[PDB]
């Protein structure tokens, strides 16, 4: 109980990092689009 | 309407179709030729991707000689460097060659050598290319080789794979007791202990991105910059 | 019981017949050199590109529609700041995937072309993954087996999967001791699923009264070479199995056995075996 | 030389003697051997090749 | 009267930690309300090539330390835990003089009188049972093989050619704009053309003034398409030639009878499991492969198998369950 019992192209796991990086790029691109519209 | 002398840019842009606008084709013959050229470009791109796939399916590295019946061993005129190979004289190796290929003995007769240490010095200094010898003794020499340079072709896979024995006279009564002692020495880990002790083991067995292809494309791109500089200065 | 009860209790001399090797039989008697290399396997019934659900599986399709709605909202915002891309932005975003659409005039606000380039790079890497999946389709050519071996997740509990199964060995033999020396839980799931006869277990595998049976691999290959119907191809050849040999067991201290080993080492190196 | 889909590999192993399978003791053990020996020295395999 | 307790650094059993200030042990708390009752042990720092001489009092705790505390709770005695110099179990090693087979490590320190009791998961075999007496076997633990069951798009892929293509299209756009300056939203139109040639999917643009720049544009178009075609082709063919076949499944595999540089398997140097594998005479080739990569400690084996330097490792089962 002290040590032994005490534990701690599918596009779900392979492209999950693809999904996170593409989502971050989309958020950054939308932020740059709003900065470009608010500037000019 | 610029297809008089500028047809090279239009045609080699329609080779790749990288969204390069040129003009609005009103002629039917031009659209038919562009459609046939686009179908040819699609099947050429398919053949190019199939060529790259077939090149990647080919393995990383092969040996220089991958067989006893190699075309190098038939005649060294097939390849541009004339190689060389020798065996040990006054032994059973040359007889086992002559029991299989006396022509191999004929090609070896012009490529003779003196001794095992002399062939070792010839392999170190570069006076010999290949040397036919036993399997495990060359493995012992490769394990003590400083730098892991001299490595055999594999580990003795496509060879005869014979064995060693103790020769006695025909009719020896001690032969049965010697066979008893040897088969006792095998099946108790004692021979395994001796093969662990008296064999060295420093040199082991067989110690998306590319480098040279886009480098050559960079050389052709530098030539393209040179051609663009020539067309820019005139 | 049997030959071990005859040799250890000194009623017989040896066992020329087949006899497995484990710890306690190495303790009570002494085995010879392995004259044969055998293995075990599992015989099952194993009786006899339509549609792909690999890239999206009707879950990422919602995210495609969300990105279409976002690009349409940004196009409406640019048109308010500034030309059919108010409600027809779905066709303009999903129509530039397959690079033969009519070129629609983009606005000069440096907004549409950047996200078209980003969606085009996403389409290029998606076509790369699509051609990669079509090329990796060449790797498989047959359907995989139901039981890959002893390392299957079905052997934990068949309630985890939808079909339940069953498996048995010989009653009170060396196979059960080889199981209990490796897995007591396998013996627990096998005790309720026992059987009586090996040929009866084969008839039960044919008629569907048994799902799996553990037996020797080479004898099952011999029986599949003579099988009527030829519907039994053995899964593996000892990869996830025991794969032990057989020897000749004499009493501890027999002087003949060494000489018998000589005959064994005469029977191998001449093609006689 | 008949068709164009054949490659002979370089493996020339077990260079045996293709001759005539003969019987037991017989007076045609020597005379047939002398006829074959006469066939060796002249162009008898060469013209048949 | 004074028992010199010797042990080996086992990772789930003997946790060794350096002291806080001077010879003290931090009374840490577990999740079940049990305070960590450490003992002041005396241990070395590294191996003989590692450290010349560095032996300090540190804190030992864990499984076997609590077992020794339970043994001292049952039977009344005094003890002090000291560590072994090396990190090996002990083999029947041939010494030079007089051709004698000797034992080292914990057995070499116990039989020489330097120790009083070995506290370790001792493997019971023929050689060690005929020399000293044993106790009741408390642990029943089998062997297993630790393996690595594990699409290089941008982030798992190395960062050379991405920044190279970015700087390349930057330099191409700059020199096309400079040629648009020196003709034989102009910059925004040049950026639109440069990112539309690379777009490769369709855009509603035109054709800039390229009387001496159409060659650079067509070569850049073919250059971008041949880069993305080679990248798509070798990623697809790489993940095709990526083999899912990785499992070994125990001692029985005909592929390991003739191994290669891919099927990597080894064990801990001078371990009793290696002695048991050397004892069986049908395990010659696998012993010759495991002796190629003999590892000193288990942490080096964990670091090698985590960094994809290994493919298979022989180790006890419950310790690897704890590591999982
Ligand atoms: C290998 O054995 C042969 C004899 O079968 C040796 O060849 C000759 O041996 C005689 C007597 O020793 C010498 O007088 C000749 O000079 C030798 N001729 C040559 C050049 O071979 C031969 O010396 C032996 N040594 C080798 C090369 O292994
Ligand atoms: C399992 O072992 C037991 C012995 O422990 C065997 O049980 C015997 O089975 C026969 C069947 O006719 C009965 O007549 C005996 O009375 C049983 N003996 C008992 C009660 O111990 C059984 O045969 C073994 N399994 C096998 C070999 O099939
Ligand atoms: C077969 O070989 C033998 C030995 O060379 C020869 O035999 C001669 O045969 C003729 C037949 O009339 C006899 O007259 C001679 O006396 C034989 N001579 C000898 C040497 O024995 C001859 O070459 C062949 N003929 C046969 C069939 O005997
Ligand atoms: C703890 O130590 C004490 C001694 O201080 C032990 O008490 C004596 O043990 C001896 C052992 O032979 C007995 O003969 C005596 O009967 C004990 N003392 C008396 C006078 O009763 C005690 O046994 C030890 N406890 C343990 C668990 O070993
Ligand atoms: C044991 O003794 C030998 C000398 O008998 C020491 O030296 C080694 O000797 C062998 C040949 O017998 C050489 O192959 C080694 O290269 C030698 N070792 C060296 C100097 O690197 C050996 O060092 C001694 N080993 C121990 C355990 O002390
Ligand atoms: C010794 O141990 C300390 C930690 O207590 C460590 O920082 C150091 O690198 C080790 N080496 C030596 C001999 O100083």
């Amino acid at each position: 109980k002290t040590w032994v019992r005490y534990q701690e192209t599918l596009t779900f796991e392979n492209m999950a990092g693809v999904f996170m990086l593409v989502a971050g790029g989309i958020v950054a691109g939308i932020f740059l689009i709003f900065i470009e519209i608010a500037y000019k | 309407s610029f297809t008089i002398g500028k047809a090279i840019w239009l045609l080699w842009g329609l080779v790749f179709n990288n969204s390069v606008p040129v003009q609005n084709p009103k002629g039917t013959t031009s659209k038919i030729m562009v459609s046939v050229w686009a179908f040819f470009a699609v099947i050429f791109l398919a053949s190019y991707t199939a060529n790259l796939a077939a090149f990647m399916i080919q393995e990383e590295f092969v040996d220089q000689v991958t067989g006893l019946s190699d075309k190098k061993f038939q005649r060294p005129h097939d390849y541009s460097p004339p190689f060389r190979f020798g065996t040990v004289p006054n032994g059973s190796t040359e007889r086992n060659i002559r029991n299989n290929y006396p022509y191999m003995h004929q090609y070896m007769t012009r490529f003779n050598q003196r001794g095992v240490e002399d062939a070792l010095v010839s392999l170190k200094t570069g006076k010999l290319d290949a040397f036919i010898y036993d399997a495990a003794v060359l493995n012992y020499k490769a394990g003590r080789d400083e730098g892991c340079k001299l490595v055999t072709i594999g580990s003795g896979y496509i060879f005869a794979t014979t064995g060693y024995g103790i020769a006695l006279q025909k009719g020896s009564p001690w032969k049965r007791q010697i066979d008893l002692a040897l088969l006792q020495f095998v099946g108790d880990g004692e021979m395994e202990e001796l093969e662990t002790l008296w064999l060295t083991g420093i040199c082991h067995n067989e110690k998306q991105l590319d480098i040279d292809n886009m480098a050559g494309v960079f050389y052709m791109l530098a030539a393209a910059m040179a051609l663009s500089l020539i067309t820019f200065i005139w | 019981n049997g030959m071990i009860g005859e040799v250890v209790y000194q009623r017989a001399v040896m066992a020329v017949g087949s006899l497995t090797i484990n710890e306690e039989r190495s303790e009570v008697v002494d085995f010879s050199v392995p004259f044969v290399e055998t293995g075990i396997s599992v015989m099952v019934s194993r009786s006899n590109p339509s549609a792909f659900l690999e890239p999206f599986s009707a879950s990422v399709w919602v995210m495609m529609f969300v990105m279409l709605l976002i690009v349409s909202a940004i196009a409406v915002f640019v048109f308010e700041y500034f030309s059919f891309t108010i409600g027809k932005a779905i066709w303009l975003l999903w129509g530039l995937v397959f690079n033969n659409s009519v070129p629609v005039q983009n606005p000069k606000g440096t907004t549409s072309k950047i996200m078209v380039s980003v969606w085009a790079f996403f389409a290029v890497i998606f076509l790369a993954s699509y051609t990669a999946n079509l090329a990796a389709f060449m790797i498989q050519e047959e359907f995989v087996d139901q039981v890959t071996g002893l390392s299957d997740k079905k052997f934990q509990r068949p309630h985890d999967y939808s079909p339940p199964f069953r498996f048995g060995t010989v009653p009170n033999g060396s196979t059960e001791r080889n199981i209990r020396n490796n897995y007591p839980y396998m013996h627990q799931y096998m005790t309720r699923f026992n059987q009586r006869g090996v040929e009866d277990a084969l008839v039960s595998l044919k008629t569907g009264k048994l799902d799996a049976f553990i037996y020797d691999a080479a004898v099952l290959n011999y029986k599949a070479g003579r099988d009527e119907g030829c519907k039994l191809v053995t899964i593996g050849s000892g990869y996830i199995f025991a794969t032990t040999g057989y020897g000749i067991a004499l009493q501890k201290g027999s002087p003949w056995k060494r000489q018998i080993d000589l005959a064994l080492l005469q029977f191998v190196g001449d093609g006689e075996m | 030389s008949q068709k164009c889909d054949l490659v002979t590999t370089g493996e020339l192993f077990f260079r045996s003697g293709f001759g005539i399978g003969m019987r037991k003791d017989s007076p045609w053990k020597q005379n047939v051997s002398l006829s074959i020996l006469k066939s060796h020295e002249n162009g008898f395999m060469e013209d048949l090749d | 009267t004074r028992l010199k307790i010797v042990t080996i650094h086992q990772e789930p059993f003997v946790y060794v930690k350096p002291t806080m200030s001077d010879g003290t042990c931090k009374e840490e708390f577990t999740v079940n309300g049990d305070p960590v009752k450490k003992v002041i042990c005396t241990g070395p720092n590294d191996t003989s090539p590692g450290s010349p001489r560095h032996t300090v009092p540190q804190c030992c705790y864990g499984f076997c330390i609590d077992l020794l505390i339970k043994l001292a709770r049952t039977m009344n005695f005094t003890y002090e835990v000291h560590l072994v110099a090396d990190g090996k179990f002990g083999t029947q090693e041939r010494v030079n003089n007089s051709n004698k087979k000797e034992w080292n490590g914990m057995m070499g320190e116990l039989l020489s009188g330097q120790a009083d009791m070995i506290v370790a998961p001792l493997t019971i075999n023929n050689e060690r049972a005929q020399y000293i007496e044993f106790s009741k076997p408390f642990k029943y633990q089998g062997l297993t093989i630790l393996v690595k069951k594990e699409d290089s798009f941008m982030q798992p892929f190395q960062s050379t050619l991405w920044l190279l293509v970015g700087l390349s299209v930057h330099v191409v756009a700059v020199m096309l704009y400079l040629l648009d300056r020196f003709s034989p939203l102009t910059l925004s139109s040049a950026m639109w053309f440069s990112w539309g040639v690379l777009l490769n999917s369709g855009i509603g643009e035109g054709a800039p003034r390229s009387f001496s720049a159409r060659i650079l544009g067509m070569v850049w178009a073919g250059f971008a398409m041949i880069i993305v075609a080679s990248y798509t082709a070798n990623l697809a063919a790489f993940l095709v030639l990526d083999r899912p076949e990785e499992r070994i499944t125990g001692i029985n595999d005909p592929r390991l009878r003739n191994p290669s540089d891919k099927f990597i398997y080894a064990t801990v140097k001078q371990s009793s499991v290696d002695i048991y594998f050397r004892r069986q005479v049908e395990l010659s080739t696998m012993y010759r492969h495991m002796e190629k990569h003999n590892y000193e400690s288990a942490a080096e084996a964990i670091q090698a198998v985590r960094d994809n330097k290994l493919h298979a490792f022989i180790w006890d089962s419950a310790v690897l369950e704890f590591e999982a």
